[PDB]
């Protein structure tokens, strides 16, 4: 029941809901990007040298 | 919001079951407006008259109010204001009301807004303003720390500047934080640094001139070794103390109360106007821009 | 209830990215290689009598990394050791697992040498390698742009009347005529240096990543991803490491 | 770990309306009567 | 939201300067939900089998239990038990739960 | 008023064997005007 209405008496204050989230994590992962993918059927590989 | 930091080495058995695994939530952030304010105030008689070099004296001082409120706003935004206010916690106000402050008037304190340093990975405060003297923290998921205080220890302590290697250093932490700020924003009496490169101790990029009529010495575009091109801005009512890495997307002005008319009682031959507008800051996220603070050498 | 819609999508997706980040990390860490085998390949008798029976209770699994598949020369626990020199290369005289020596940049800093480099490109090419990228942390850059001019002395690099500063290195022309190229890593250790060819390193991938949920037996709605990968490195001398040790 | 209790932007469920009970019933003026006048005083006789 | 007590002595004089006066805020009431919860574990085993005396074990039970649930949900709202929870005035500063 | 947050529905669990479990839950609450509106009357003694 405020007789001077000012923002810090007021019992509403509907808040301001921003639409988005930031986020800055990046993923780049170059090596993962380079190397290249090969299927396999085994728990352990071998290679010879 | 971020991601986690648990990347470790983890290593799972074939046959186990799934175990909980480590969740966290995010992180809100919030900012308070401000109140700017302009008065204008001249006598019907003088308003009455006719000046030799213009019109009324009601507009014509209007008009140099109401640019002067947009300087005042630009040097607000741009300063290294605490966000001084009286709430405290309040902001997920939803189980209860805040009677602390409420049997109160105009009284009350004058509110400010998060300027550029609070809202950036501040060390500290001041009171009201943020402290230079405190090296910011690390953000929890990365180890970038976008407030770093220039060692100067390079330049001697006769000229002041912040550095010429510590320009380079903000760049490795807004790359290691993921930032993509691409403007340097920094006061005219330092441009002679950006310019000025040179006193390295003969070395890194010094000088040369092929006997020309053109004499430049100034330096606007700056890529770093990791290739972040960035672009060299200057702010006339930029401060002399720090210099700021950021991007024009990751800001935005937040305004509540617009400049409008205003037309006040007169009380007798007093013609009173005034003008006001209500106006907050936002960031995306303190860790996306840089703000290089200034100190002496060795 | 109002503003906070779910939370369920939105941690799969968090959960989604971080699994990538931790490959390129662990990939690059330099561990150990882990498991309970041994030695069961030439015996043409059985795969292992002594492991089996036990369902679940075994131990995790560990890849050989960028390190362990190099000739590392030593282990120093779950992590391959960053300080001994790998073993040399019996047919050539090469080792691809150097230690940075640190001769400028005093003991006052770490300080990863700068200097010496052109050593690693040597070893390379005494064994053979056709060696083309460096991988490194952002946080040693800045020691490739100064290789550009800063040699302690006078080498007077120019403006030659120009706005624009550039002060960047990412290639690289060893004096063998070995053209290499720089890259940054944001997930590589700031203690090594990798020297390799793209061509010569494998991803063996054996369960793909993919979501399955799990019962329920209550309020819980629990997920989960998983995914079987390893590294494959097609000779040790093929790649190289250098550490970075002040003193 | 997600979990209720750990949520953060909890767009709140406010209700759209204001209870108040103080009422407004008056009767007796509803029952006195108004007679318009032009003075601060008025008086009668008995 | 209330209105002021009755002034029963607010007589101003003739022409002065109006004062400000008093208001009052509103009162914000909060309350918290509750779980229900019902659950079965009858077997398949004795499903199996044809028996005469019994027809259903599984839908017969839900639906005793679906409206137990009911009849405890009125016994629950009209009882005169507190409402039980940890997240207190944490509302209009709610930005952030308690993080405790 | 009833307040509900979720509406009542048979949930099926998991099948360890033959366990054969089910589940019927609800978040409801309740809501009041004002504490004003409606009255109480406690009927107590000693004992």
């Amino acid at each position: 029941n405020p007789t001077l209405f000012v923002s810090y008496d007021q019992n509403g204050k509907k808040l301001s809901f921003a639409n988005w989230i930031s986020v800055l994590s990046p993923q780049d992962t170059p090596f993962v990007s380079m190397t290249g993918k090969e299927s396999i059927n085994q728990t352990i590989f071998s290679w010879q040298t | 919001d971020a991601l986690a930091s648990v990347d470790g080495n983890n290593a799972h058995v074939e046959g186990s079951r799934a175990e909980d695994g480590e969740m966290k939530p995010t992180v809100i952030k919030s900012n308070v407006t401000q109140i700017l304010r302009k008065v204008v105030r001249v006598s019907d008689t003088a308003n009455t008259t006719a000046n030799y070099g213009r019109g009324r004296e009601l507009m014509y001082q209007l008009e140099k109010k109401g640019k002067e409120i947009k300087r005042d706003l630009e040097k607000i935004l741009l300063s290294g204001q605490a966000r001084t206010d009286v709430l405290a916690d309040q902001y997920l106000t939803n189980s209860a009301a805040d009677p602390a402050v409420a049997g109160l008037n105009d009284t009350h304190a004058a509110r400010k807004t998060g300027a550029f340093q609070f809202l950036c990975a501040h060390g500290g405060l001041a009171g009201g303003v943020v402290d230079k003297t405190k090296n910011g923290p690390a953000d929890p998921d990365t180890g970038a720390v976008t407030v770093k205080v220039a060692q100067n220890a390079s330049n001697p302590t006769t000229n002041i500047g912040f550095d010429e290697a510590d320009i380079f250093d903000m760049t490795l932490q807004l790359y290691t934080a993921g930032s993509e700020a691409d403007i340097i924003m920094i006061n005219p009496a330092h441009a002679k640094i950006f310019a000025g490169l040179q006193e390295n101790t003969q070395g890194s990029r010094k000088r040369i001139f092929e006997n020309t009529k053109q004499f430049i010495y100034e330096v606007n575009s700056i890529t770093d070794p990791l290739g972040q091109s960035y672009k060299i801005i200057v702010n006339r009512w930029m401060p002399t103390d720090a210099v700021y890495f950021f991007r024009s997307a990751d800001w935005t002005q937040m305004v509540l109360r617009a400049p409008k008319r205003t037309e006040l009682a007169k009380d007798g031959s007093y013609e009173k106007w005034m003008i006001e507008m209500e106006v907050g800051l936002r960031h995306r996220n303190p860790y996306a821009s840089g703000v290089l603070f200034t100190a002496a050498g060795k």
